[PDB]
């Protein structure tokens, strides 16, 4: 398509709403209620542009961008004067029940809300009347919750429900007294629920093990690293201070594990801060413990295992490529030894075989989502796999969004698609020993031993 | 050779961007002649990163138009939130610019494999002998997930899955410690009733403590009331 | 004249750094990390803990005064009015390293050149004695099954 | 108009002599706030725009700068030509009172331009500069080495894959240091130093100059320099826009809220900030004590080759007001960091009740002294024509006779509310007639402060614009979006969209300018601080040739310069 | 053979001959020292007090070691300012970090610069290690002095109520 913002023409996608088509092209839009990955639904009126009819158009019209798709030959206007005020009257308006919270909020420094203020150009606070307050809930030990922070986008519900398929935390309340999260106290019974500290743009979702030992985002040293927990390989930020691990943040990879990860991934990396792990290379000596430095630990153990008849490897999946491999050309390949079971490697290598000796393809975690119809044979995914779990929700959904494109809506118009697509779903089957946590959206799920499935 | 493809999974530690390094932490990285000035008040060395790409300071490039596909976090002018992933994408929601990082080792086989005629048995039950269905939980069957103090309390306690007819049969009821050898190690687990599960089965969790994940498909014996 | 006569210092001047109470008699600090990454010098460092009743304060809080230029960023950064400049120059010492600062130097018992300012008297957040509702311009909150319309 | 707004300067008299010269495709006009015209000229045809500036009808006759920067990692190049590296050089006409900008790119491997120091005599230690910092080689320059480094340095530092931070000291290096510098004086070659009779070493500031005798009269002179580089420019690009302002304040280090002027001010330009006339006057106001100060010390220095009280009174004032007697760090972005006390007029008003007396007994100290103006008067003399081609500024540059003050030819801070004079020089920069120019300056400054005393405005300290940095400290107390707004610039940064800004003032020794490059960040691409103490003391080699070691030192006291605000 | 001692330590403590090497602004501070509004009342080879005061260079660097060897036996050094204690508000390229990388430091005071006052504090403290101290008579156990840190804890932590800024 083509689209003339403030007068300079860019080329852009036609399928897109304006506001993703703006932002790809490097512009800057105020938004709170759309995502990527979760549609647009208009609700923050935050994004608001001005679009003229045609070229001589001087009056024009306040519309939304991620509510207006990007036609060819649109005319629009980012930076005119009635678009930034309306913006900066949306977030004056957001700010008038704001909690002053910044310097005890866990998502300073790292605030969606706070950018927008200042992007916007919102300084200054001539609204005195009281500010609304609300009673936080207990989620569990993973999510902490503050409710006096919303700004009522309805993104934590939009995720957690039509994302994520969760069923334990919703909208409730009225005008301005909308209330997010669970109708009580409890943890959230989901396992992508830990993305909710990033999906949510204000401090009310936060992660409590990174609140507990807490430092603010410039103060982190990061890494990409790959997830260690399960074998899915989604890319994750790792963020340490003073030496300990204090954060999990989720590493974008457009083919793996876009925007989400899962709570395992999220929350279990304690164990990196253990106060029993080794630090110095331990060498016994009858009762006693004597501690090494790398050299001498080197020089010990080269002429014990020099003296010995055959020193063989026991490697682990949990190691690196690098790391078994160096234990393979230290044994030699023929002592080298896969330390897991019999039939877990031969499970392992039939696995192996089928993948790259199948002739068929085997998809991507995003490229999951594009399927029509998916059958899970033994596999209790949302317990070993769950970012699968995830995508093959997606896949699920895949119909409603068939049906809705038939109708001439727009794929990022989330909630015609669902209008549309009432409760009709891509075929799913489950087959497991007992009830899976696909159950909800499974077309049928076979209850069986590992023989019968 | 069969992997070969790990060399293009990220680049060599010669990388750079316009002659700089990568960096690991933002450019306001605060207390750099204070952190460590409780041990001592003459700052170290700063750490040299000779096996990668990075280095350990802000004394590097994390442009979000930087010709790299290994991004530690996303920061941009103006986007302090995790909206900041926005400037790094081709398009937004899409793939990340320059690449999503990884490389896949084997592309997909030109021709297939054989039907596996090995088709299994129907499962039988037979008395004194238990098959291990395997429950697996994403809090706990993890090894060194299970090791994270914050997983403790939100790990469910172990409870070993029984049909009501096999409880039946066994006279338990759901609470009641049961107690089962496996290689020669009597255990105890409180009785969780499954309906779904099949009789003849007895359900475990595969991971938590002491219970390993080699016992998923394991026949069981001497399964008593404890 | 020195040390016989004592030099007037005027009441902003720029010298030695402490860290100060509310009213209550509370330390101010909330361990924000403002200040620190505020210093030009990087000569602050500090962790957040968290009392039981949710209130922030700074686990360990260190200044390396041998580093310092007391250009008083740190105090214009900070929220709560917790860290201040005092009109104090005698800080000379014998080794560098008792030039650092912890948190039981710096923490005087009173409040300091803002003697009425009280951070968690506005914050929305709740801790002991202030529950919600309770701050400056907060409306008690209203639950969601309340019967008004 | 705003004055901060982005012009392109197209319809500067300059701009259409070069399209009716060169042709209209020769060069690429940028539009910037610089307040300036910028020309990307190509590099083939510097030569030949420094000679056709050079003979205008009212030509462009001093250099005011010249250095490169490192285009690399600048990603907003919008309406630029391509360049891994550039070289600007900032010319002035005083004539016109106005000024050009020409940019030449450059490849990153084909890294050389023409010299410049066959058009202007001065540009020779900025190419030396330029060279030792960027790696730029400069075709035709005599001897192009390293001015700020020493000589046995590795890589350049101003180039932006350089590691900013003091790396791991070594007792090697220092001891290798030792037995390089301490066996100059027995291994001495009298061909890198640029000369070609006795070989001395002398050892404002510590600074050392290898001087070349015959007898007692000096044939040749080369300064070295570099001995107090601290990297302040590197330091730009390493801190936010905020907190930079104290490293701004110790540049020139008797100048305080004078060298925090013009960083604000281009700070400004670029967050498109017109700040109230409170802020004006207070900026003004203390910039002028600050001036007084600085006078006071280069009199008393100069009388004594009594006056160290009415420092003392002037340091209390500008206590009782910042908090610090000569690092004050005192102006922000849009405004000053506190309101002015309660009880400011009344020191004040005790200050210039104080005044009048001892400036009479400084002209009495001055004028009724002839041994002072026996031994001041033609001692190391230059003209107008040696004041503009080596880029003299301030008072030798009016003691020439050039009437050109930033104060009144390009105003800046409401300069223009205040009735003031310009003393003007009869033409022969002495020693004497530039302390004159000095007195008579000083002068100036009081009835200023009179004037700023008599009618103060009542108003905020600070803009009530959004990128004001930081926010009114009452209302970051108890409002939200003041306390976001604060939370964030205090931290990351404030941000200033990608610009170029310039901003020239009157310094207490000449002429001090900052050249801010915002790639749209929070934190500097460029700083590039021009001095005026790096061109007076290049003026020392073309002013005591042929003239005794006696008559060094006392030129050398009159100078007025700072080593840090030449080592910058 | 007590009492010599202490009359040594006494006419080392009061007489002191300072050699003030400053390079930057702490030696312009130390300059507005010597006037008589502050009441604060050479070669190397017969000074015993160097004063390190001011930015510590690279390329200075030498120039300060070797003047600090040309001194002679007893010799004692103020570091003066953030500069000359650990490099201060400058972690560049072209930075020293710090006086007492190569040279021992006897008596460091903080600032940026410190005013005279100060200087003279630190003169009084260095009499009081120097006096506290026993060197050998005839032809060196310094004495661990208390930090002034944990010295003055008390009055310092004891501290309420201090002027406000908005007044004079
Ligand atoms: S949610 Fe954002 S704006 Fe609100 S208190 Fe937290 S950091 Fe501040
Ligand atoms: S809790 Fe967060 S994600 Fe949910 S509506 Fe409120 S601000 Fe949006
Ligand atoms: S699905 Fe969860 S445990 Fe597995 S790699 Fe991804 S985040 Fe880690
Ligand atoms: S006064 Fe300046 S240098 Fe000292 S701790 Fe505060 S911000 Fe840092
Ligand atoms: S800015 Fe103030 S409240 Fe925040 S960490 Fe520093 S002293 Fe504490
Ligand atoms: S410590 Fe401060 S005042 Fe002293 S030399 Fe360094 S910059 Fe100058
Ligand atoms: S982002 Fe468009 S209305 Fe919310």
């Amino acid at each position: 398509a083509t689209i003339h913002v403030d007068g300079k023409e860019y080329e852009v996608n036609g399928a897109d709403n304006l506001l993703e088509a703006c932002l790809s092209l490097g512009l800057d839009i105020p938004y709170f209620c759309w995502h990527p990955a979760l549609g647009s639904v208009g609700a923050c009126r935050q994004c608001a542009v001005k679009q003229y009819q045609n070229a001589e158009d001087t009056r024009g019209r306040l519309v939304m961008s991620c509510m207006t798709p990007a036609s060819d030959g649109t005319f629009i206007s980012i930076d005119d004067e009635e678009a930034k005020q309306f913006r900066e009257s949306v977030v004056e308006w957001l700010m008038t029940n704001h909690p002053h919270d910044c310097p005890v909020c866990e998502e300073g420094g790292n605030c969606h809300l706070q950018d927008m203020t200042v992007m916007t150009g919102h300084s200054f606070r001539r609204y005195r009347f009281t500010k609304r307050t609300h009673r936080n809930q207990d989620l569990g030990p993973f999510i902490s919750h503050e409710m006096n922070r919303c700004i009522a986008c309805y993104r934590c519900v939009r995720y957690y429900k039509d994302y994520a398929g969760g069923t334990d935390l919703g909208v409730y309340g009225a005008h301005d007294n909308v209330y997010f999260g669970r109708p009580e106290d409890g943890t959230l019974e989901s396992e992508f629920s830990g993305n909710l500290v990033e999906i949510c743009p204000t401090g009310v979702f936060t992660d409590k093990t990174h609140s507990e030992r807490y430092n603010r985002k410039w103060d982190m040293q990061f890494a990409p690293s790959i997830c260690q927990q399960c074998s899915i390989g989604c890319n994750i930020s790792p963020g340490e201070r003073y030496g300990e691990l204090r954060r999990i943040e989720n590493r974008y990879n457009g083919t793996v594990n876009h925007y989400f990860l899962c709570d395992r991934g999220r929350f279990g990396y304690g164990y990196v801060n253990l106060k029993d792990r080794p630090r110095q290379p331990v060498q016994r000596r009858g009762d006693d413990f004597i501690t090494l430095n790398a050299e001498q630990a080197m020089q010990g153990a080269a002429d014990i295992l020099r003296q010995s008849k055959k020193v063989i490897g026991i490697g682990s999946p949990r190691a690196s490529v690098e790391s078994n491999f160096a234990l393979r050309e230290l044994v030699g390949e023929e002592n080298f030894y896969t330390g897991i079971a019999h039939g877990e490697q031969e499970r392992l290598q039939l696995a192996l075989k089928v993948l790259r000796e199948g002739g068929i393809y085997t998809p991507a975690l995003r490229e999951i989502e594009s399927y029509d119809a998916v059958l899970v044979l033994g596999e209790d995914v949302t317990q070993t796999g769950a970012r699968v779990a995830l995508a093959v929700r997606q896949a699920v959904k895949g119909k409603a969004r068939e049906m809705a494109a038939a109708q001439k809506v727009a794929d990022w118009q989330i909630a015609a698609i669902l209008n549309i697509g009432q409760r009709a779903k891509h075929p799913l089957f489950v087959t497991n020993v007992d009830d899976t946590r696909l159950d909800d959206i499974a077309a049928w799920t076979y209850r069986a031993p590992v023989e019968d499935q | 050779p069969e992997l070969a493809g790990i060399k293009d999974a990220a680049p060599d530690a010669t990388f750079r961007i316009r002659g700089q390094k990568l960096a690991r932490e933002p450019h306001r990285y605060s207390g750099r002649t204070a952190m460590r000035a409780n041990i001592s008040v003459h700052e170290p060395r700063q750490p040299q990163d000779i096996d990668t790409m990075f280095t350990f300071s802000m004394e590097g490039n994390n442009q979000p138009t930087a010709h790299r596909s290994q991004v530690p976090f996303a920061w941009a002018p103006g986007w302090n939130s995790p909206q900041a992933w926005n400037k790094f994408q081709d398009e937004v929601g899409g793939k990340l610019r320059f690449g999503d990082p990884g490389v896949r080792l084997f592309e997909t086989s030109e021709n297939g494999l054989d039907y596996f005629t090995s088709v299994p048995a129907r499962f039988q039950p037979q008395d004194g002998k238990w098959r291990i269905a395997p429950y697996y939980h994403l809090f706990g069957s993890d090894e060194l997930s299970q090791r994270a103090p914050v997983f403790q309390s939100r790990m469910p306690q172990p409870y070993i899955k029984l049909n009501p007819a096999d409880a039946a049969k066994l006279g338990v009821n759901a609470g009641t410690r049961v107690s089962f050898s496996y290689d020669g190690n009597t255990v105890t687990l409180p009785v969780e009733i499954a309906e779904g599960l099949t009789a003849g089965q007895v359900g475990l969790p595969m991971g938590m403590s002491g219970i390993a994940p080699v016992l998923a498909g394991a026949h069981l014996e001497d399964l008593k009331e404890a | 004249m020195y040390p016989e006569e004592p030099v007037y210092l005027p009441p902003r001047y720029r010298g030695r750094i402490v860290l100060t109470r509310d009213p209550d008699g509370e330390e101010r600090c909330v361990a924000c990390n403002l200040c620190a990454v505020a210093c030009p010098v990087g000569c602050i460092s500090l962790q957040k803990a968290e009392t039981k009743d949710g209130r922030w304060y700074p686990e360990f809080f260190r200044i390396n005064f041998s580093r310092c230029i007391f250009c008083g960023l740190c105090e214009e950064a900070c929220p709560t009015t917790a860290i201040q400049l005092t009109p104090d120059f005698e800080m000379g010492e014998y080794k560098r390293q008792d030039l650092v600062y912890e948190k039981e130097d710096l923490l005087i018992s009173g409040p300091g050149k803002y003697p009425e300012y009280n951070f968690y008297r506005m914050a929305g957040m709740a801790i002991d004695g202030k529950d919600k509702g309770e701050a400056e311009n907060e409306a008690k909150p209203i639950d969601v099954k309340s019967l008004l319309p | 108009e705003p004055a901060w707004q982005t012009r392109d300067h197209l319809d500067d008299p300059v701009i259409g002599e070069l399209r009716n010269r060169f042709g209209p495709d020769a060069f690429t006009v940028q539009a910037t706030r610089t307040g300036v015209p910028v020309v990307w000229i190509k590099r083939e045809q510097l030569l030949e725009v420094g000679d056709f500036l050079k003979k205008l009808p009212k030509p462009y006759v001093m250099l005011f700068d010249l250095h490169g920067m490192d285009e690399r990692l600048r990603t907003h190049r919008e309406g630029l030509p391509a360049a891994d590296f550039s070289v600007f050089y900032h010319l002035i006409s005083i004539d016109r009172n106005r000024d050009i900008m020409l940019k030449v790119a450059l490849a990153e491997n084909d890294l050389h331009v023409p010299t410049f120091t066959k058009l202007f005599p001065n540009a020779n230690w900025y190419e030396r500069e330029t060279w030792d910092l960027f790696g730029i080689t400069f075709d035709g320059h005599p001897n192009l080495r390293r001015i700020m480094m020493p000589q046995t340095w590795k890589g350049h530092p101003l180039r932006k894959d350089y590691p900013a931070r003091a790396t791991e000291f070594s007792p090697f290096e220092l001891t290798k240091a030792k037995q390089d510098l301490e066996m100059e004086a027995l291994t001495f070659k009298p061909e890198e130093w640029g000369m070609k009779f006795m070989f001395l070493n002398l050892g404002h500031g510590a600074f050392r100059i290898v001087l070349q005798l015959d007898g007692e009269e000096i044939v040749d002179c080369v300064p070295d320099i570099g001995y107090h580089h601290r990297g302040a420019e590197k330091m730009g690009e390493r801190q936010s826009w905020h907190s930079y302002i104290p490293y701004t304040d110790r540049i020139e280090y008797l100048g305080g809220c004078v060298n925090e002027m013009p960083y604000v001010l281009a700070v400004e330009k670029l967050a498109g900030i017109t700040v109230p006339d409170r802020v004006n006057v207070i900026r003004v106001m203390l910039s002028e004590l600050f001036r007084i100060n600085s006078h006071l010390l280069y009199i008393s220095t100069f009388i004594q080759d009594f006056a160290f009280t009415d420092r003392q009174k002037i340091y209390d004032l500008v206590e009782a007001i910042t908090g610090f007697r000569m690092h004050p760090a005192w102006f922000r972005i849009g405004g000053v960091a506190h309101d002015l006390p309660r009880g400011w007029d009344r020191l004040l008003r005790e200050f210039l009740d104080w005044m009048p007396k001892r400036l009479a007994s400084y002209e009495k100290a001055a004028l009724q002294n002839t041994i002072l103006k026996g031994r001041s008067q033609g001692v190391a003399a230059y003209g107008a024509k040696e004041a503009l081609e080596w880029g003299t500024t301030g008072a030798g540059l009016r003691a020439t006779g050039i009437d050109f003050d930033v104060r009144k030819a390009r105003p800046y801070s409401g300069y223009e509310n205040f009735d003031f004079e310009i003393p003007v020089g009869g033409g022969v920069s002495d020693c004497y007639t530039r302390v004159m120019l000095k007195v008579e300056e000083l002068r100036q400054s009081l009835r200023i402060l009179e004037q700023c005393l008599n009618n103060m405005p009542e108003g905020p300290f600070k803009a009530d614009h959004p990128l004001t940095t930081p926010p009114p400290k009452e209302r970051t107390l108890q409002h939200i979006e003041t306390l976001i707004t604060h939370f964030l610039q205090v931290s990351w940064g404030p941000v200033m969209p990608a610009n170029e800004s310039f901003q020239m003032i009157e310094a207490t020794k000449g002429i001090n300018s900052y050249y801010l490059t915002s790639d749209g960040s929070t934190m500097s691409y460029r700083t590039r601080i021009r001095t005026p103490s790096y061109a007076h003391l290049q003026q020392i080699p073309a002013a005591i040739r042929g003239s005794l070691v006696s008559d060094l030192i006392v030129y050398l006291g009159s100078i007025d310069f700072v080593m840090s605000d030449v080592d910058r | 053979m007590g009492k010599l001692n202490d009359m040594v330590n006494w006419g080392r403590k009061n007489s002191i001959w300072p050699y003030n090497f400053g390079l930057s602004c702490c030696y312009v501070e130390m300059v507005t020292s010597f006037t008589a509004v502050h009441d604060v009342a050479a070669s190397p080879r017969q000074a015993d007090l160097m004063v390190v005061a001011g930015t510590c260079f690279t390329k200075m660097a030498p120039v300060i070691q070797r003047l600090y060897d040309q001194m002679l036996e007893p010799k004692w050094v103020i570091s003066m300012g953030a500069c000359a204690n650990s490099g201060g508000m400058y972690d560049i390229y072209s930075v020293v970090q710090g006086v007492d990388k190569f040279i021992p430091v006897d008596v460091y005071i903080p600032g940026c610069p410190p005013r005279p006052e100060a200087y003279m504090q630190a003169l009084m403290l260095l009499q009081e290690s120097i006096g506290k101290e026993r060197r050998p008579l005839s032809w060196v156990y310094r004495a661990n002095m208390q930090s002034e840190r944990e010295r003055k804890r008390g009055e310092r932590i004891a501290v309420t109520n201090l002027r406000t800024p908005d007044e004079i």
